[PDB]
RNA sequence: GGGAUGGCUUGUGGCGGCCAAGCGUUCAUAGCGACGUCGCUUUGAUCCUUCGAUGUCGGCUCUUCCUAUCAUACCGAAGCAGAAUUCGGUAAGCGUUGGAUUGUACCCACUAAUAGGGAACGAGCUGGGUUUAGACCGUCGUGAGACAGGUUAGUUUUACCCUACUGAUGAACUCGUCGCAAUGGUAAUUCAGCUUAGUACGAGAGGAACCGCUGAUUCAGAUAAUUGGUUUUUGCGGUUGUCCGACCGGGCAGUGCCGCGAAGCUACCAUCUGCUGGAUAAUGGCUGAACGCCUCUAAGUCAGAAUCCAUGCCAG
RNA sequence: ACGAGAUUCCCACUGUCCCUAUCUACUAUCUAGCGAAACCACAGCCAAGGGAACGGGCUUGGCAAAAUCAGCGGGGAAAGA
RNA sequence: UGGAAGUCGGAAUCCGCUAAGGACUGUGUAACAACUCACCUGCCGAAUGUACUAGCCCUGAAAAUGGAUGGCGCUCAAGCGU
């Protein structure tokens, strides 16, 4: 029997992923993303525009 | 070694057709195509070599029962295997003939 | 072909090697003694077992004497161990019984006494043809 | 085929046999008077004729009390055309032919007076009477005797005279491609307890035994076949299973045991000249 | 089936060859269980008269 | 199909289109493959490959030699009737290795206790037990000569005739190691045996058949499984 | 010498050590690989195991023996109250691995998620996140904007923090479960905008998963305590009256080294291990507000998923629930993590459409044969207490 | 009182005679000798030739390693049409079974296959070699007794110590929540059926394969909706004897016994699940020198095995 | 006829086994009290070498983090051995 | 020989034209045919071919816990010869 770690079985599974299950999982993904998108929608220093410093070791201490 | 030789020789003998048990048309057709005497001589030599290999193996197993050292056991094993190889080497022509007939 | 039916769903195997079942056809045998099953795997200490519709090797212990000298292929048609079908039904027959067939599945006998299993009727069309009741 | 019918052909048993042959000067081949040509080991006879012709082969027809005397005498003539033959009933209390056998062994010992002693080895099938012959010649139960086959498993020296020794051997069965399990079981090679499906050999017993002898032995008559015979014998003797079912297997085993132990009288007729 | 996937992939429509009075009912979900009772046991052509 | 159907298929349809090119390229790469096999095979496969290559090199060298000279004895001159022909009456093997009594006999232990009795000695070398031999009683035999080690014939070679025949053994004349070994009839190297030479047609000057002649065992039967001897002509 | 009859090993070496899990809540070891061209979505959720029930499914599997027939299958019910998102964690890539860079929390946190930070909530002053709630007010959330733009500028993996609403479950536990759910799809700026738009909002299970989708379930299995070799590894029992134990391994070693090997079956902890099971098909995502969420298109009985008399040792499911074909690792009342599949499926079973015909709502407290109380009342008839 | 051969071994005989490349050898022209060859070791027979335990092996459970590969994966060759094979190569990932026979190691069946070994044979349990004391028979001895031997019944009985292993805690760094992943382990396996297709192939008999689909064997990890099992739920009922005067309600018979029995635990006796990338070996090639032909190799490079390494997975 | 004598088989019968699962009591477990003994050169992680086919200490490497509890029978130890 | 024309076999294996060509080296045909090799000539342009010998390197046989030029590691050496 051909193993799970067989090159031909991997190629067949890759073709199945690219041609068959891919569009179905994709369309499910836009439906779910739209559904939860609906829920989601429904000076530099003093404004945070410039990312400043927050308020052993890699080098020898010297 | 004896079991391998006997299995192969029995496979050769038991698979080739037996002329006495064929239809007369098939028997005489094989007599025309092949010399029936040569066919029976080749298969008889195969059976004779098989039986002699079995006898050699039995004799050397009996001697290995009484061998008293590893050197003596090694020499007895080499002697038995060399005798079997010589018996097979004395069958150069029947094996080729039987392959062509096959 | 080694007499292994294809397309058989997994069910409980209630008849191990050494079991004695009834002989349901009219071939002349009264009982079958199982010596091996067809399609058994390799496992240490595990007795091979068979269920309804499985082909086994059996010997005749009671019956017409010329059936007692050979090893016959048989198909198990009834078992008393409860097993589940795909529709969720757990069921069991009144006794353990099988029929003597050839290696190709054609029956030696001419008629079957009592019902036969659905699985046996599915996997052996000659048993479905020579059966009277299918359960 | 069961290994119980392969019993008697073991390499250990035949090593014992060849040890007895190599240690023996005189070889007593024991034959059953009921089946003389069936219990004859022409295999060992050919080996003795080819490889060791100096050893003296002597036939002993044992169990002559189970055959008619005319048939026994005819078999004696047929065997004495080939080899020197002694008829014998091997019993410690009431033997027959013991004096003749001791006279023959004395002739062989006087013939081999140059040696310090001679050894006489006994060969044959199982249950032909080898150990019983040794005990009858000795006058004392020096060897174990049983009606089951294979009671003697090893070789044993018994000192009969100061210059004559006796060697026991396990029962041997030469392999033959014409011998059937039914033939071996009727010759008494196997034990009936170990064999499977015993009732198939009952028709052979009914062929080998006259009907009136069976009817007189079992006080039972009127059967149409061996199955009905075993069934009515089971119902008469009470050999019943749970539910009033007759024990045809046990009754068949009893019949086979009687057949090989001589409770049922039978013999093979001698060939007509 | 060969144009639509092959053996083991093409799903056959068993309600395509149904003969009904109204073809719009060809793909209805026929009720089976209602309040612990079988609908097919209560299916009767004269149910209006009996009721 | 029937008869030479593959040949008929080649006659009607040919072979593969690249078959000749692939065969030519394989024959061209055969040298590289042979060198790679010589330098990369491991173990017994490599040893067998090397021995077979040595055999083909010897055969090819001899063939080249024979094609090169396609186009091309004792010292004293003697006549044709004296050709192929050849005091001290020595045997071919005047001295062999002595055999110790541990190598000759092993101790057979008997008894039922933990402490066994060890008086029995089993002969480990081939023996000729003689004619009309019957084994001694087991209580009285000390020297055990097993049946599997007994030989009755030997492959005897005639030195002048250069032929080997299987002759029966009549007696063991001298085992050089020990007179006890000669008494037991042990067949070892350098042993003088007596053989029946009735099948060789040796005749006395008036017509009497010489049917007994000495020969010397020239092999090691305990290591070879056979007895090989040379006539003392 | 060698072993005379070959036999495969008892147990798998891939699940060693057989110790108790380091945490009660299951850990998502790996998330599905992120594709920036995909739309933004959440990849995981949590629920609580209610129990199991029986369904009848009209199977559409071409080439199968049960094709166009009815099959009875076991399913697991998971109660899924909506999840509240209260955080956003940023991850960066380093040559030592992924590293968390910063974490931005919501302004208002519920007491359910505040209980998670405390071991003695009843004695506490409940001071958690009180000073952090003031940085939303001071400087108009300048620090919050700075951390969010730090995530947008430096991070590559964005995960939200979501906590369960355990008060909607019949569990006596009031301490909620909080986990990181990775946003997959889009760019990092899109992920951060998505997370900030999802702060303080409940997220239901039907916006994360869909019916007929195969998911993974991560949890901790049923604990069994100290268990011997016979049940822990499946070794063959020794014969009757074997001296010094018969539920043992006869030889823990007969060969060199002069040690006990790690591959030998030994008695110890069995169960309560962390397990991730894959390819579990979602059969129904039922809504809590529906009063007939256990009714199919053929079974017209208006009833809920809760069995008659309620789930044994769990209670009653009153929220959105997920029905999963088969079994999942864990026990009743246990927290379960539902995860998106890491790879595109390679089976037609993941592409099948599930059409349910009946769901069992009879009592699992016995041999219950009635699906509603009305059915039992109609079958039994009038009792003494009715006239009483 | 004293003790308890080893960088061995493996696949191809001996003896005797020729031939011979070669080694030697020129004031002696002897002697060894690879490769070979020749003699001794039934016209498919016979089944009427089994040729000596002083030395001892087995079995249960369980783990790991080697390859000297039986099967599965891939590849080269063969009148290899197809089907089934045979020979050989890479490869130890993954499997390699159930029985009969003790008058003393071979048969039978299933199966993809029923491959061979090591870690013992240079104080776990249990049957023989094997043998304390009782007893009998055979052989030997005048005898006590011994043995060529055969049979029967028969006393060693740890662990609580250290280490190793399997699990469970834990001081120091305030407590807690969410995480990362160095390292260690690592998992799937084989068969059948539908379609291709009664097609390729074939005189006929027969009769494939790729893609696609569905199950099953063995292993592994879970789980208890359902079905069996389990009952101190001593939950309800029945019943024997005795005792509490009878009934009711109870005690005792160490759970009196019996029937059903939720819950819990459980079972291929139940159900569910077991996943994808790169680099390679053998080989097949491309471009092209060595070497003016040629060449898969030398520089460069393509593909390719269940192999190797990682992801998925477990511990942290 | 008799026998706790030795052996083979048949029916019945069954957890002997496929193939294990569950229940009870007493322990083992934890606590209060009470409380030994065997054994003990010193101590206890391995791999390779250490001519006297021995290694726990030597050499060269792997490595190596307090203090603990329940089991376990590989090794050490342990048999009036 | 049914057929055999150098090329299924056995035995011989010569001469002519030659620059050179075997009573033939293989492929091939039922047999022929055809192709090719040995050999010769034309183009070219300067060094090659055969067999041995001496160095270093590969193989020249290996089992079974994971391991050893002492270990890392070393490639115009940290290997080998002076
Ligand atoms: N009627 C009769 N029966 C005899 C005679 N001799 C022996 N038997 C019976 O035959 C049986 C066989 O006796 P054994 O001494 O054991 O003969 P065996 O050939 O040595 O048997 P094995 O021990 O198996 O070798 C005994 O049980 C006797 O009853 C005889 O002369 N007459
Ligand atoms: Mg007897
Ligand atoms: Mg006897």
């Amino acid at each position: 029997a051909k193993s799970a770690r067989a090159s031909r079985i991997k190629e067949n599974h890759q073709r199945f992923k690219k041609n068959i299950a891919g569009p179905v999982e994709a369309a499910r993904l836009e439906r779910l993303s739209a559904k939860l998108m609906a829920i989601a929608q429904a000076s530099g220093v003093k404004s945070g525009k410039s990312i400043g410093r927050k308020d052993s070791s890699i080098v020898f201490p010297m | 070694t004896q079991e391998t030789c006997s299995e192969k020789f029995g496979a050769i003998i038991s698979s080739f057709p037996v002329l006495s048990d064929q239809h007369p048309f098939h028997r005489d057709l094989m007599n025309i195509l092949y010399d029936a005497d040569h066919f029976k001589v080749a298969l008889g030599q195969i059976s004779t070599a098989k039986n002699l290999i079995e006898t050699i193996s039995r004799d050397y197993v009996r001697l290995l029962k009484y061998a008293q050292s590893l050197y003596q056991c090694k020499q007895l094993k080499r002697a038995a295997l060399g005798r079997m190889a010589t018996l097979i080497k004395r069958l150069k022509d029947p094996l080729i003939y039987l392959d062509q007939v096959r | 072909k080694r007499g292994a039916p294809g397309g058989k769903l997994k069910m409980t195997l209630g008849l191990p090697v050494g079991a004695i079942m009834n002989c349901a056809d009219n071939s002349g045998a009264r009982n079958l003694y199982i010596i091996a099953v067809k399609g058994a795997g390799a496992r240490l200490n595990r007795l091979p077992a068979g269920g309804v519709g499985d082909m086994v090797m059996a010997t005749v212990k009671k019956g017409k004497p010329e059936l007692r000298k050979k090893v016959h292929p048989a198909v198990i048609v009834r078992q008393a161990k409860p097993w589940k079908r795909f529709d969720g039904v757990f069921l069991y027959f009144e006794d353990n019984a099988g029929v003597i067939v050839n290696p190709k599945g054609e029956m030696k006998g001419s008629a079957i006494t009592g019902p036969v299993g659905k699985e046996a009727a599915e996997l052996w069309p000659r048993i479905a043809s020579n059966a009277g009741v299918v359960m | 085929k069961e290994a119980i019918f392969n019993k008697g052909t073991s390499k250990r048993i035949w090593n014992e046999l060849y040890k007895v042959i190599d240690s023996s000067d005189v070889i007593l081949h024991v034959l059953d008077a009921r089946d003389p040509l069936g219990t004859r080991c022409r295999h060992v006879e050919k080996y003795l004729a080819a490889e060791a012709p100096h050893k003296h082969l002597v036939f002993v027809l044992n169990k002559i009390d189970l055959v008619p005397s005319s048939q026994a005498a005819a078999w004696i003539r047929i065997l004495q055309k080939d080899h020197p033959t002694c008829a014998m009933r091997a019993s410690i209390t009431n033997p027959f032919g013991r004096g003749s056998l001791i006279d023959l062994l004395r002739q062989f010992s006087v013939l081999h007076k140059d040696r310090k002693q001679i050894s006489v080895g006994l060969i044959g099938y199982p249950n032909v009477g080898k150990s019983s012959i040794i005990n009858a010649l000795r006058g004392k139960a020096v060897a174990k005797v049983a009606p089951i086959p294979g009671e003697t498993k090893v070789w044993q020296y018994v000192t009969l005279m100061k210059r004559i020794y006796l060697i026991d051997c396990p029962g041997i069965v030469p392999p033959n491609q014409h011998d059937t399990p039914e033939d071996l079981l009727l010759r008494g090679v196997v034990r009936v307890e170990n064999v499977e499906h015993p009732e198939q050999y009952i028709p052979a017993v009914l062929r080998k035994v006259k009907q009136h002898h069976m009817e007189r032995t079992y006080e039972l008559r009127g059967w149409k076949d061996h199955i009905e015979f075993l069934e009515m014998l089971a119902r008469k003797s009470g050999r019943l299973l749970k539910g009033g079912e007759p024990d045809v297997d046990g009754v068949a085993k009893q019949v086979l045991n009687d057949f090989m132990r001589g409770k049922i009288p039978w013999f093979t007729p001698a060939p007509e000249p | 089936e060969e144009a639509n996937g092959g053996a083991g992939v093409f799903n056959v429509d068993l309600r395509k060859d149904w003969i009904l009075e109204n073809p719009e009912w060809k793909y209805d979900k026929i009720p089976e269980i209602f309040d612990g009772k079988n609908v097919y046991d209560y299916i009767d052509p004269d149910i209006d008269a009996k009721l | 199909p029937q008869n030479e159907y593959i040949e008929r298929h080649r006659k009607l349809h040919g072979r593969r289109l690249d078959a000749e090119e692939r065969a030519r390229k394989k024959a061209a790469r055969e040298g590289h493959k042979n060198s790679e096999n010589a330098q990369n095979l491991r173990g017994l496969r490599a040893k067998l490959y090397a021995k077979q290559r040595h055999a083909q090199k010897i055969q090819m060298r001899k063939a080249i030699k024979q094609h090169e000279e396609r186009n091309v004895e004792p010292s004293d001159p003697i006549p044709s009737y004296l050709l192929d022909r050849a005091a001290r009456f020595s045997v071919p093997i005047p001295k062999v290795r002595g055999i110790s009594e541990e190598e000759m006999f092993k101790v057979v232990k008997t008894g039922k206790k933990t402490h066994k009795k060890g008086w029995k000695r089993i002969v480990t070398k081939p023996t000729f037990v003689g004619p009309d031999f019957t084994r001694r009683p087991v209580k009285y035999e000390r020297f055990i000569r097993p049946m599997g080690l007994r030989y009755k014939k030997a492959n005897v070679t005639h030195p002048t005739l250069n032929v080997t025949v299987q002759l029966p053994i009549l007696s063991v004349k001298k085992n050089p190691s020990n007179p006890l070994y000669t008494q037991l009839g042990v067949l070892t190297k350098g042993t003088i045996i007596e053989v029946n030479v009735s099948d060789l047609g040796i005749v006395t000057a008036s017509g009497k058949i010489a049917w007994g002649r000495y020969a010397q065992i020239t092999n090691n039967p305990e290591n070879d499984g056979c007895v090989n001897a040379v006539l003392l002509v | 010498s060698h072993r005379k009859y070959e036999a495969p090993r008892h147990g798998s070496l891939a699940f060693l050590p057989r110790k108790r899990a380091a945490r009660h809540r299951g850990r998502v070891k790996s998330f599905p690989k992120d594709d920036p061209k995909k739309p933004v979505h959440l990849t995981a959720a949590m629920g609580y195991k209610a129990g199991m029930t029986t369904i009848v499914r009209d199977l559409d599997r071409p080439g199968a023996k049960a094709h166009k027939k009815e099959v009875v299958e076991a399913v697991t019910i998971i109660d899924c109250p909506p999840m509240v998102v209260v955080g956003l964690v940023g991850y960066i890539e380093t040559p030592r691995g992924l590293r968390s860079l910063t974490t931005v929390w919501a302004e208002h946190l519920s007491d359910e998620v505040k209980r998670r930070f405390y071991k003695n909530w009843y004695k506490s002053k409940k001071k958690a996140f009180t000073k952090y709630a003031k940085k939303y007010a001071e400087n108009n959330g300048a620090s919050i904007t700075r951390e969010l733009e730090r995530i947008k500028k430096y991070c590559t993996v964005v995960r939200v923090l979501a906590h369960t609403q355990i008060r909607k479950t019949p569990l006596k536990q009031k301490k909620a479960h909080l986990m990181e759910i990775q946003i997959n799809g889009g760019s990092v700026a899109d992920k951060v905008e998505f997370g900030r738009s999802l702060f303080e909002k409940p997220v239901t299970i039907d916006t994360i998963f869909e019916k007929d989708e195969m998911i993974d379930v991560i949890a901790v299995t049923k604990g069994h305590g100290f268990v011997g070799v016979t049940a822990r590894w499946g070794t063959k029992k020794l014969p009757r009256k074997t001296h010094k134990g018969l539920r043992k391994v006869a030889c823990i070693g007969a060969w060199h080294p002069s040690h006990v090997q790690w591959t030998v079956a030994r008695a110890g902890q069995m169960g309560y291990h962390h397990r991730t099971s894959v390819n579990h098909k979602i059969y129904r995502i039922g809504k809590g507000d529906d009063e007939a969420n256990a009714s199919t298109e053929t079974d017209l009985t208006k009833k809920k998923i809760t069995p008659m008399g309620g789930f044994v040792r769990y209670g009653e499911v009153n929220n959105d629930y997920v029905m999963i074909k088969g079994s999942v690792p864990g026990v009743k009342k246990r927290i379960m993590t539902l995860r998106k599949s890491l790879f595109t499926h390679t089976s037609r079973k993941a592409l099948e459409k599930v059409e349910l015909k009946w769901i069992d709502t009879s009592s699992e407290f016995g041999h219950g044969a009635f699906q509603t109380a009305a059915e039992k009342k109609q079958f039994m008839g009038t009792l003494k207490k009715d006239l009483q």
